[PDB]
């Protein structure tokens, strides 16, 4: 009833994708067969004739070495073989061969799925999209994919879940552009854009789970964390249920505003949770900490124009009014000043589980923040910099217009940055 | 018009008292009955209940009856 469709895009969409759903099959008692020894997971699954629960997810790709990785692993019983998309060759890191050469010619396959599975929801709330936004698969196909996405269903609820260009840590060099051109993209067709940096989170692994030995499938662990604790109003119950559309009406002033950042807390190992409380109140404090962000910005450059709060736990309405109402007051936070409200507020009676093996700690509270800044401009203009530093002598270009493109496309793809860009500057009006 | 006694002339010496078929507060007015309507109609059968639908698309008809 209450149901959503996963998409992974790229390789990190399916490297979340390992996480995620290595998450709801053990956060529901799913064994890695499918089957099990209702409505708590039909959000997510779907019978069949036979014992099993498989997946409404996809997982798209131009790369079959990351995608056979799912055929052969333990969780390979799971999906239905159709789901999982691969393709002959990869976008090679550009955003052309995933735009305009190969992206044409698998999209049919994948919305012939898609189609398929919509049907077997009788309510759709919205669709969820783990992008990777960099290489050519992930920026290029989920460019192409979006719009189509668009003129097949319209005003359906799209969010975006996609990893940002960081600005020290970059593991590519033509990763600007990619990114660039990405943007009219997904600003015009996603409804909601949530962003997150691959070093952001790599410092949060640092000094909170203090694991010196970080690598991506540390990462993904903590994105399952946050998903896990934000649908949880979509499958179990709580007090203040929310859902993705009282979710973006109350957090997206305006139509071109839907880029914001995310915090979860608490983050600690299985021993400090010993030399500790974690109250509700001193969570949500550990939450607007600059410090707990998930994206490489400053929140105390900027105003804070909405927030969403998903508390997971044994937690009651009325701590929860109670500290907030202490933020308010605390004057190192602003809000821009058309909005003396600001919090819209969820709780879940089911706390978050842990995985075996994994790194968290089981605790019996959690919160996870979701705020719709105007610090946002920052990591918005490192990239503008960055792009118009190399576009300024045409590198990297013959390989973009030998693929079937053109130079026009770069110059609107910089504007619509541009205004962006002011948008960001309108809003904190004040006056 | 004598033999009538017309109600525009019957000075309240002449008054009448009301009986059963009429409301009155003594008398207990039981219970009445209307018509209620069909539904909400559609193209498959009509339902009191709306739901979701998948394709938004504005001013396009497409549903899922099925479930
Ligand atoms: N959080 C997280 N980020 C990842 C992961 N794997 C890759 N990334 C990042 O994804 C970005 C590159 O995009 P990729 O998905 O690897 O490549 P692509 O987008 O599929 O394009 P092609 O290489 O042509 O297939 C880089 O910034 C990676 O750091 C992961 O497992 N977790
Ligand atoms: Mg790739």
């Amino acid at each position: 009833m209450r149901e959503v469709i996963s998409i992974h895009i790229g390789q990190a969409g399916i490297q979340v994708g390992n996480a995620c759903w290595e998450l709801y099959c053990l956060e529901h008692g799913i064994q890695p067969d499918g089957q099990m020894p209702d409505d708590a997971f039909n959000t997510f699954f779907s019978e069949t004739g036979a014992g099993k629960h498989v997946p409404r997810c996809i997982f798209l790709d131009l790369e079959p070495t990351v995608v056979d990785e799912v055929r052969t692993g333990t969780y390979r019983q799971l999906f239905h073989p159709e789901q999982l998309i691969s393709g002959k060759e990869d976008a090679a890191n550009n955003f052309a061969r995933g735009h305009y050469t190969i992206g044409k010619e698998i999209v049919d396959l994948a919305l012939d799925r898609i189609r398929k599975l919509a049907d077997n929801c009788t309510g759709l709330q919205g669709f969820l999209v783990f992008n990777a936004v960099g290489g050519g698969t992930g920026s290029g196909l989920g460019s192409l994919l979006l719009e189509r996405l668009s003129v097949d269903y319209g005003k359906k609820s799209k969010l975006g879940f996609t990893v940002y260009p960081s600005p020290q840590v970059s593991t590519a060099v033509v990763e600007p552009y990619n990114s660039v051109l990405s943007t009219h993209s997904l600003l015009e067709h996603t409804d909601v854009a949530v962003m997150l940096d691959n070093e952001a989170i790599y410092d949060i692994c640092r000094r909170s789970l203090d694991i010196e030995r970080p690598t991506y499938t540390n990462l993904n662990r903590l994105i399952a964390q946050v998903i896990s604790s934000l649908t949880a109003s979509l499958r179990f119950d709580g007090a203040l249920n929310v859902d993705i559309t009282e979710f973006q009406t109350n957090l997206v002033p305006y139509p071109r505003i839907h880029f914001m950042l995310s915090s979860y807390a608490p983050i600690i190992s299985a021993e400090k949770a010993y030399h500790e409380q974690l109250s509700v109140a001193e969570i949500t404090n550990a939450a607007f900490e600059p410090a707990s962000m998930m994206v490489k910005c400053d929140p105390r450059h900027g105003k804070y124009m909405a927030c969403c709060l998903m508390y997971r736990g044994d937690v009651v309405p009325k701590d929860v009014n109670a500290s907030v109402a202490t933020i308010k007051t605390k004057r190192t936070i602003q809000f821009v000043d058309w909005c003396p409200t600001g919090f819209k507020c969820g709780i879940n009676y089911q706390p978050p589980t842990v995985v075996p093996g994994g790194d968290l700690a089981k605790v019996q509270r959690a919160v996870c923040m979701i705020s719709n800044s105007t610090a946002i401009g920052e990591i918005f203009s490192r990239l503008d910099h960055k792009f118009d530093l190399m576009y300024a002598k045409r590198a990297f270009v013959h390989w973009y217009v030998g693929e079937g493109m053109e130079e026009g496309e770069f110059s609107e793809a910089r504007e619509d940055l541009a205004a962006l860009e002011k948008d960001f500057e309108e809003v904190g009006a004040e006056s | 018009k004598s033999a009538f006694n017309f109600t525009q002339t019957t000075p309240v010496f002449m008054d009448s008292a009301p009986r059963w078929p009429k409301e009155n507060p003594t008398w207990p007015k039981n219970m009445k009955a209307t018509m209620g309507y069909k539904g909400i109609q559609s193209n498959y059968l009509p339902t009191n209940t709306v739901t979701l639908k998948a394709v938004e698309v504005p001013g396009t008809t497409e549903r899922n009856f099925n479930f």
